[PDB]
């Protein structure tokens, strides 16, 4: 249930 | 954190979240000690029996957070890891002895009102403050109960939690557990006869046990949330890595690397 | 000299105290 973070950090 | 309460904004500016990339989940707490170094528990990263062995690429560090789940765009900073260092004589085989690990950030973080490092203790501070009956503070986004009813009970906190716990006499710590406890550990929590409660719980691990010095007004990290038997059980105590006893290793790693 | 640490911008640095730190300090004087 995390808000999504910039996908640059998730590769 | 069991039987704690909501933190105030900016009450623990050194609190770090260890975030797993995929799946997205909360791994452990940690603490900021300079602009490029983070301190946590070894067992958050490495435990061979459950084939647990995380890597610089497996994780994100999130600094400056209040909410457990929000992306706090204005306030938090997200960093990648350059390198992880685990104490070479970390004993995962029998008692989690030397449960400590350092993490070097890829880039330095800019401090702000919500991001600030905690002090590590010198010999004089450690000797004055680490005494049975004195209280420290634990913070984290870990569980609010050991166990709860699925899809009804709560659960996990929505903001950072805080509890204050007393340090306990070495003899009582020993008597309370069949585990071989070393001089790299201390235990804290209330005794059954005292009428207050409180403990760390799943997800609080790796986070800081801190104390405030009345003479210079500074906060010192004396411990790291390490292990315990359940959460907030009567006649049981949480065990913490003894940060001062292990300061020479910290000192070596930061100086050499 | 030594880098600043353990003084929170929104507390120590503005002379405000958090809700429960008084509990920590009193533990010292029993
Ligand atoms: N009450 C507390 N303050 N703590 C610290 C925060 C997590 C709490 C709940 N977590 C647990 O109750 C699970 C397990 N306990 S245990 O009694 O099974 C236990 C105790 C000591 C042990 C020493 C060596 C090997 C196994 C041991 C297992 C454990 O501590 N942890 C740590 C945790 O929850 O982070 C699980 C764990 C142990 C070792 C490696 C990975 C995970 C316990
Ligand atoms: C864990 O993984 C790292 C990097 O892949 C490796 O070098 C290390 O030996 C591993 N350790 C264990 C105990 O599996
Ligand atoms: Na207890």
């Amino acid at each position: 249930d995390f808000e999504e973070i910039p996908e640059e950090y998730l590769q | 954190i069991v039987e704690g309460s909501d933190a105030e904004i900016g009450m623990s500016p050194w609190q770090v979240m260890l975030f797993r990339k995929s799946p997205q989940e909360l791994l452990c707490g940690a603490s900021l000690i300079s602009d490029r170094w983070v301190l946590t528990a070894a067992h958050c990263l490495l435990y061979p029996p459950w084939d647990k062995n995380f890597t610089e690429n497996d994780l994100l560090v999130r600094i400056g957070k209040h909410s457990r789940t929000r992306y706090e765009r204005n306030i938090e900073k997200i960093s990648m890891l350059e390198k992880i260092y685990i104490h070479p004589r970390y004993n995962w085989r029998e008692n989690l002895d030397r449960d400590i690990a350092l993490m070097k950030l890829k880039k330095p973080v800019a401090f702000s009102d919500y991001i600030h490092p905690v002090c590590l203790p010198d010999r004089e501070t450690a000797a004055s403050l680490l005494q049975a009956g004195y209280k420290g503070r634990v913070t984290g986004w870990g569980n609010l109960k050991e166990t709860w009813t699925a899809n009804v009970g709560k659960g996990q906190p929505s903001v950072l939690q805080v509890v204050n716990l007393p340090i306990v006499e070495r003899p009582v710590c020993k008597d309370s557990t069949r585990i071989r406890i070393t001089d790299n550990m201390f235990c804290a929590g209330y005794k059954p006869d005292e009428g207050k409660r409180g403990d760390a719980c799943e997800g609080d691990s790796g986070g800081p046990f801190v104390m405030k010095s009345p003479f210079n007004n500074r906060w010192y990290q004396m411990g790291i949330v390490s292990w315990g038997e359940g959460c907030d059980r009567d006649g049981k105590y949480g065990f913490y890595t003894h940060v001062f006893r292990l300061k020479k290793w910290i000192q070596k790693v930061i100086d050499q690397f | 000299g030594e880098a600043d640490c353990g003084l929170r911008p929104l507390f120590e640095k503005k002379s405000l105290e958090d809700k429960t730190e008084r509990e920590l300090l009193e533990s010292y004087i029993d």
